[PDB]
């Protein structure tokens, strides 16, 4: 995998291609 | 929370599934 900052659309589409069917949280002021 | 882990800083992809539901 990639070992870069991963920030804003970009860090939303690795979710979306790491976790799959699992789905995920995106919670920026956490 | 994600940002301050995987954008200010890098992260690795054990610690992006942390973010999975
Ligand atoms: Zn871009």
């Amino acid at each position: 995998f990639v070992n870069q900052h991963l920030c804003g659309s970009h860090l939303v589409e690795a979710l979306y291609l790491v976790c799959g069917e699992r789905g995920f949280f995106y919670t920026p002021k956490t | 929370g994600i940002v301050e882990q995987c954008c200010t800083s890098i992260c690795s992809l054990y610690q992006l599934e942390n973010y999975c539901n």
